[PDB]
């Protein structure tokens, strides 16, 4: 690995100004040539020459050397960037229940879950005239054992011979029997509803296909009602 | 003989409501004294006073409360820095310079997300209390600090009710990333401060989650020669990628501020994932030999960086994750001593108990602690003791030794050493202490003794505080006096007489409600010869329970252990009288909070578990002051940053 | 040790041993009285009530610990409730074979009992059979207060929550007759019994007070007695009805009844005096945060979680004769409700008049098996006699045995020095702690105390699962994380036959209630003098100076689907599972070696 250039050209631009500039002249550009791209390069000539006398020599390091080589240096490589950037993979709604209440020793008030799929904490701090006072927390977790959900896609143009893709979920063990059916309404021309039992392995998922297509224009409502083991589930679809 | 204790915390507040104490003892005829804070260095301008009945129905004790309002000190061009706790009467006229403080209250900042993505709110709302725990009603005005240190949003708003609900801070389109912090304070009067922290993170959706799922998180001796590291990766709740291909690239930092790492461009390995998981294997002390470091006693303390691409089949997409540092560590455990005050009494056992805490704080139980003693008495003469084992128990970590000390202690020298069964006696975690005898003049000595120390005391029962004395003059000693402290405020005080011929007698509190997250108890008496008086005093600090003023209870009805998305529920609130009840429901995926009577304690004034080197140590080590005919103070009143622990 | 085999006499006499100690300058003899082996046998059935007919498959544990003569057998014999005994088998402890029911057998509670070939003492495991069948729901009452006021102004309610198997709420109609049972036979309140609508499983019945006070209007009568209440509840479609009822709410004037019993009739002059009051209820169930006094001395405390409040009492050094009172003055009662009880400590009387106490002080609560206890060896005496001595020696009696002794030394000048003990599992329910020291070659002081372990297991067992809910005939897995080489039994129980007969199972509760009464000792605490120490801790003494302990008289002291497709459930047991795993399996770093079992 690391065959003997990725070793000497990275360390080179290790702790150079102009690292940055080495680093994004070998990426993968197959359609410009080395020249055709450094021309639209404005930072000066310094970078210039960073960029070209990286990008060189990996055109060159690309003809004779393996794909299970070349992805190690673009591990390799990844020390020339600046450092790691602040992201995160997962979107977390907006906090609901945010808001004070008197409570004169006994209060019960009622709302909505929302529709998603994680645990909830609620917390409480009572402040008083005799102090504050942290409650143990309670959790909320919804979790459905099998579950579908479909992947509605956002703009379907009149006259479409529409896939509606879904895919059921089971967490548990145990493989389990399923079956799904669909709300036809009077826009929606689908290809009483009979129910034909196929059916998940255990901790896996198994695909859902519909189809459809639309003739009135819209917004239409479709029910995917999952009905398995424990019970049914209505899941109402805006399409 | 005819003296007198008049005891104050240590530190005046600016607002508060603070309790002194007075107790005169040698008297017959009953008389009355005025306790008053004048002003400084002129005695002119008098703050507040009070009037104490000193009569022999009050057993000759009694308490004014004085109060040092905002509106009377001259500020803008100084803060005041000292007034003057001046008590006169008929039989005593002394006065003390004391110092003052501002830092009233406490302001908790409360945002329900710790991390936020762009185009997202922050809620904020901040639970306000003076220092008499109470909801203060003062005006707060919140500050918004980014990255860069700016002041990009300073709000501010009232207070009727102790919960300042804040309007929510909107993240922009394009915000800049990073740690920002929220910096709460009262607009007047005081230098109370808040500070809560959040995260603005970009939100961006991989095609599959990878995460990195070590052996263990840190690394010493054992992971130091094969470390397993598990690498997983799948697209949704259950959709798992079936093959991949990874390359795994390692380095050693510093520590995680300093963000340069030093790759080790050998140890680049490239496995194949198969339906979610590979495991890999990193031998360290072989791919360390590059930048030499050749031991576990080098690279200590620094870290070790773990970058992993994984890179799709199928698809061809190639979702990257990193480790920011396992650390690698010399010995897996770190020693201290939970509730051990480093002074001893002579002749009377001395009690240590020291924890195991393992280098990412855990308490590892099981643990195998040997305790090495030496007294080295007031001749300058080292005598050494027997060894003693014990085992580190599982439910808090802290093992358990007594030392019997000879009568003529002055200095024990003690170092604690694990026996851990499969480590080196250079990987095994040490550390060393030394303690030092309470002295007085005609050694004369007290040591009070909680009962139950293993259990957190219960609001509404009794401490029962077994009191010894081990002085030359037993008989002359009269009356047991002490104080109760909670929160740097004396709450209670009282006397027991001796009993006459008794060598030792137990004393009955009551604990209430006062004295809610810790309190601590100062216990004195007066062995007067013919020369002045003297008190003779410990203390020790104790542990009640957690029980708030009107137990607030949260419900959710039905409770299940499975809801429906869109179920309607009710939350079943009840307290136990009229509160202002403020309601977080929190998604916890974000966690990976709300400890406050750790950090509500900080106004407790004086640290460890008790102690002191002479009488005044006693009092000042406490959270307190006086002023007497027996002894003096003559405390320095510096800065002292001290780390004791106190709990498990 | 002594063999058994030697002993041969028969046992409605007594059989004592001399203990003779010879050697250099050292003859010492002590006779002891004899005991049989101590064996504790436990029989597990698998449900507490059977049918005519159906097996009943049983399990018998042992406590069992080390000889070399190995062969005795345990007899195991089945009893009709008339008490004709029907089978007796030498069974092996390995694998044994049940025991099938006749189909025309009498119907009440039988007896297992299961003994040692040679062995006087017995175990007994009861269980009903009678003709039933499965009740389908089951029913929770909850009264409103323990006790039942025998001369009060308040109605007694008992609410029903009736649930079914699978956990949904029950919709019907109950019936609650009330009545007052003396002894062994009931005797009713017809004016009394009411009907309720139970709605999603809640509904309660009322006792008006003086629909009580007109049927016994004699109070004499209602001395010491029980009230019940027989609840029969029937669903909305009149399907299945279960008889439930709430018994033991006691007819007393007073909610508590404290007992000495646990704290020692002796103390020391000078000393203060650890004081183990017992609150118990009117059953004898202990009593919780029940706030006692004892206004003599000022002093108060709080019962804990056993029942018990330990108060110090801080002593007059010239007395020989303490009279205490302690009252239990719990929060939101009236002054004239609240239990009461004296007592008197006789002074612990010194070898000679010299003055030299000890008191060995164990103050600490719930003790596991795993903590440190601090024990303070406190003395008291002529400051030359005091100047004289060095060591302690203490030792631990466990289960009438010495299971440790060792020595604690005192360097000069201590008056208090206090050990560190470990707390082994092998102490558990309890363990006494006696003690003492000698000065002058010629007199011993003594003290002993008697501290309550908390009765845990010795080792651990913990089935684990997910918790959640299954289908009928779905596969299971469960974890048995339990002690390495144990040999795991395991049955399964329907919750309508479990919760039926709640009353005959064993649990770990029951176990040590066995052992507990084992030990020798007779109070718990110090003696009269150092002799009546050793006496009461289930001890003997001697001495090269001729001071013995008293004779121990006796071992006991003072569009549808097709019907080719739909498979029906017909598989309905009762208990299943009768399995018996051996984990073998590796052990983690804690202990615990775990085996995942699928079914
Ligand atoms: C940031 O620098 C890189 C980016 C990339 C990127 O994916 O854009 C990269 N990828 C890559 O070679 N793939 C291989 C499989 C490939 C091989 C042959 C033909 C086409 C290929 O690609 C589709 C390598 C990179 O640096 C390696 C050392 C260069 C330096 C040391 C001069
Ligand atoms: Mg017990």
């Amino acid at each position: 690995t690391l065959q003997k250039k990725i070793e000497e050209i990275a360390a080179k631009y290790k702790h150079s100004v102009v690292k940055k500039c080495c680093y994004d002249g070998a990426c993968v550009n197959n359609d410009e040539t080395c020249e055709q791209r450094a021309a639209r390069i404005s930072l000066g000539p310094r970078c210039i020459k960073a960029f070209t006398e990286c990008c060189v020599v990996a055109s060159q390091l690309r003809a004779n050397i393996s794909h299970k080589d070349m992805q190690l240096g673009r591990l390799h490589m990844k020390t020339l960037l600046p450092v790691s950037k602040p992201e995160i993979r997962s979107y977390f709604p907006e906090s609901w229940l945010w808001e004070v209440h008197l409570v004169p020793r006994r209060k019960q008030l009622q709302f909505a879950l929302p529709d998603s799929l994680t645990t909830w904490e609620i917390q409480g701090v009572g402040i008083s005239n005799t102090g504050i006072c942290v409650a143990d927390t309670v959790k909320a977790k919804v979790f459905k054992d099998v579950f579908l959900e479909m992947n509605i896609p956002y703009s379907v143009v009149r006259g479409e011979q529409i896939q509606l893709k879904g895919t059921v979920y089971n967490y548990r063990t145990s493989g389990m029997q399923f079956c799904v059916k669909m709300s036809a309404v009077e826009g929606i021309c689908t290809s009483s509803s009979k129910c034909v039992r196929q059916k998940v392995e255990g901790s896996s998922s198994h695909l859902v296909t519909f189809t459809v297509l639309p003739l009135e224009i819209g917004l239409h409502n479709i029910n995917f009602s999952l009905e398995t083991w424990f019970g049914k589930e209505i899941l109402v679809k805006t399409l | 003989e005819q003296t007198y204790v008049i005891s104050a915390p240590k530190i005046f507040r600016v607002g508060a409501s603070e309790n002194i104490v007075i107790q005169v003892y040698g008297y017959t005829e009953a008389f009355d004294a005025t306790i008053s804070i004048k002003s400084y260095p002129d005695k002119k301008f008098s703050y507040s006073s009070g009037h104490v009945h000193l009569s022999s129905e009050n057993k000759f004790q009694n308490s004014a409360i004085l109060t040092i309002q905002p509106k009377q000190l001259p500020g803008g061009q100084n803060p005041v820095s000292y007034v003057y706790l001046e008590v006169v009467s008929k039989h005593f006229s002394k006065s003390k310079r004391m110092p003052i403080t501002y830092d009233n209250g406490f302001l908790f900042i409360h945002t329900d997300k710790p991390v936020y993505t762009p185009d997202q709110s922050v809620k904020v709302r901040v639970y306000s209390l003076n220092d008499d725990l109470k909801p203060a009603k003062r005006e707060t005005v919140l500050t918004f600090i980014d990255p860069e240190g700016s002041e990009v949003d300073m709000v501010e708003e009232i207070d009727h009710i102790g919960i300042i609900s804040f309007p929510d801070f909107k993240i922009p389109s394009n915000p800049r990333y990073g740690m920002w912090t929220i910096k709460a304070k009262y607009k007047e009067d005081f230098s109370t401060t808040g500070t809560a922290y959040f995260e603005v993170k970009e939100y961006v959706l991989p095609h599959f989650s990878v995460s990195i799922e070590p052996e263990y998180n840190f690394i010493g001796y054992k992971n130091f020669k094969n470390f397993e590291i598990t690498i997983k990766a799948r697209y949704f709740y259950n959709k798992v990628v079936t093959e991949a291909d990874v390359y795994i690239t390692f380095g050693i930092r510093e520590d995680l501020k300093d963000d340069q790492k030093e790759m080790m461009q050998t140890a680049m390995q490239n496995t194949m994932l198969i339906n979610g998981i590979a495991q890999v294997t990193f031998d360290s002390e072989t791919a360390v030999k590059e930048l030499s470091y050749y031991s576990l006693e080098d690279l200590n303390n620094k870290y070790l960086y773990i970058a992993v691409t994984v890179i799709e089949s199928t698809g061809g997409f190639s979702e990257e994750a990193e480790i920011p540092g396992i650390k690698y560590v010399l010995s897996p455990y770190k020693l201290n001593l939970v509730a051990t005050p480093l002074f001893l009494k002579p002749g009377i056992p001395y009690p240590i108990k020291v924890q195991v805490k393992d280098s990412l704080d855990q308490l590892v139980g099981g643990v195998p602690v040997t305790l090495n003693a030496q007294t080295i008495d007031v001749n300058q003469e080292t005598s050494d003791l027997d060894p003693s084992k014990s085992v580190t128990r599982v439910d808090d970590g802290v093992a358990s030794f007594v030392l019997n000390l000879p009568s003529g202690v002055t200095v024990l020298e003690f170092n604690v050493k694990t026996d851990a069964p499969d480590l080196p006696e250079e990987n095994q975690a040490r550390e060393g202490y030394r303690a030092i005898a309470y002295s007085s003049l005609s050694q004369s000595y007290l040591y009070i003794d909680w009962t139950d120390n293993h259990k957190a005391l219960l609001v509404g029962e009794h401490l029962n505080i077994i009191v010894t004395p081990k002085s030359p003059y037993i008989d002359k000693i009269t009356h047991y006096n002490y104080l109760i402290l909670s929160k740097g405020k004396i709450i209670h005080f009282g006397t027991r007489e001796k009993f006459s011929d008794a060598s030792y007698q137990s004393i009955n509190i009551p604990v209430t409600q006062n004295m809610v997250p810790s309190s601590r108890l100062l216990v004195y008496y007066i062995v007067t010869g013919e020369q002045t008086a003297e008190l003779v005093s410990d203390s020790v600090w104790l542990n009640i329970e957690e029980k708030c003023g009107n137990q607030l209870q949260v419900h959710l009805s039905p409770d299940a252990d499975a809801y429906s998305p869109g179920q309607t529920v009710s939350l079943n609130m009840a307290t136990g009288m009229d509160s202002w009840v403020a309601l977080a429901a929190v998604d916890s995926a974000v966690y990976g909070l709300e400890r406050v009577f750790q950090f509500l304690e900080k106004s407790d004034l004086g640290c460890g578990a008790g102690g002191g080197l002479n009488n005044a140590n006693v009092f000042h080590l406490a959270g307190l002051t006086f002023l007497t005919n027996a002894n003096a103070d003559d405390s320095q009143e510096n800065d002292e940053p001290c780390k004791e622990i106190l709990r498990p | 040790e002594i063999p058994a085999k030697e002993v041969s006499t028969d046992s409605r006499q007594n059989q004592y041993v001399v203990v003779q100690v010879t050697g250099p300058q050292v003859r010492l003899e002590k006779v002891v009285l004899l005991s049989y082996q101590s064996s504790f046998l436990f029989i597990q059935t698998d449900k507490g009530i059977y049918t005519p007919g159906s097996p009943v498959l049983y399990r018998v544990f042992s406590m069992d610990h080390n000889t070399s003569k190995m062969n005795k057998t345990v007899i195991v014999e089945f009893q009709t409730p008339e008490g004709i005994l029907v089978s007796s088998n030498s069974v092996d402890l390995n694998f044994f074979w049940p025991y099938n029911l006749p189909d025309l057998v009498s119907l009440g509670t039988w007896r297992i009992v299961a003994k040692y070939e040679h062995s006087p003492e017995n175990y007994t495991a009861y269980f009903d059979v009678r003709k039933y069948v499965l009740p389908s729901f089951e029913v929770r009452l909850q009264p409103s207060e323990k006790f039942f006021y025998i001369d009060g102004n308040e109605n007694f309610h008992v609410s029903i929550t009736a649930r079914y198997l699978y956990g949904e709420e029950v919709e019907g109609v109950a019936f609650v007759l009330f009545g007052v049972k003396i002894d062994d036979a009931k005797k009713s309140i017809p004016d009394s019994l009411t009907r309720i609508p139970i709605i999603d499983g809640d509904g309660k019945a009322t006792l008006k007070r003086d629909t009580f006070r007109s049927r016994f209007p004699n109070l004499n009568e209602l001395v010491g007695h029980t009230l019940y209440a027989s609840v029969t509840v029937m669903t909305e479609s009149g399907s299945d009805m279960v008889v439930t009822e709430q018994s033991g709410i006691h007819i007393v004037a007073s909610p508590y009844q404290i007992h000495f019993t646990k704290t020692p009739k002796y103390f020391k002059p000078g000393m203060p005096y650890e004081l183990t009051v017992y609150v118990t209820n009117p059953d004898g169930s202990p009593a919780a945060h029940v706030p006692v006094v004892s206004e003599a001395f000022h002093s108060m405390g709080t019962t804990l979680s056993d029942g018990t409040a330990k108060l110090i009492l801080n002593i007059p050094l010239n007395a020989q004769s303490l009279p205490i009172t302690v009252r239990t003055n719990h929060g939101d009662l009236p002054r004239e409700r609240q239990a009461t009880k004296s007592m008197t400590a006789i002074a612990y009387q010194t070898q000679g008049g010299s003055g030299n106490y000890l008191h060995v002080a164990i103050t600490s609560t719930e003790i596991k098996p795993g903590d440190n206890l601090p024990v303070n060896f406190n003395v008291k005496g002529n400051a030359n006699s005091l100047k004289q001595i060095k060591y302690f020696t203490y030792l631990i009696l466990n289960k009438g045995k010495i299971f440790k002794v060792g020595r604690q030394p005192r360097r000069d000048g201590q008056n208090l020095v206090t050990m560190n003990l470990h707390i082994t599992p092998d102490l558990i329910p309890s363990f006494r702690f006696v003690a003492y020291y000698q000065v002058g070659n010629n007199e011993i002081v003594a003290d002993s105390v008697w501290v309550d372990v908390k009765d845990t297991c010795m080792g651990t067992l913990v089935v684990k699962g997910d918790n959640l809910i299954q289908m009928p005939g779905a596969a299971m897995k469960i974890k048995l994380e339990g002690d390495p080489g144990a040999r795991v039994g395991l049955v399964a129980v329907d919750k309508a036959v479990y919760v039926l007969n709640d009353k005959y199972k064993i649990s770990q509760a029951k176990i040590w209630d066995t052992i507990e009464k084992s030990d020798f000792g007779c109070t718990a605490g110090s003696g009269q003098n150092n002799l009546g120490v050793f006496e009461d801790a289930g001890l003997a003494l001697t001495t090269s100076t001729n001071l013995n302990t008293k004779q121990r008289s006796a071992a006991k002291c003072p569009g549808f689907i097709a019907d080719s497709d739909i498979i029906s459930r017909s598989d309905f047991p009762k208990s299943w599972l009768w399995l018996t795993k051996d984990l073998t399996e590796e052990p983690n770093s804690q202990g615990i070696s775990s085996k995942t079992m699928s079914f």
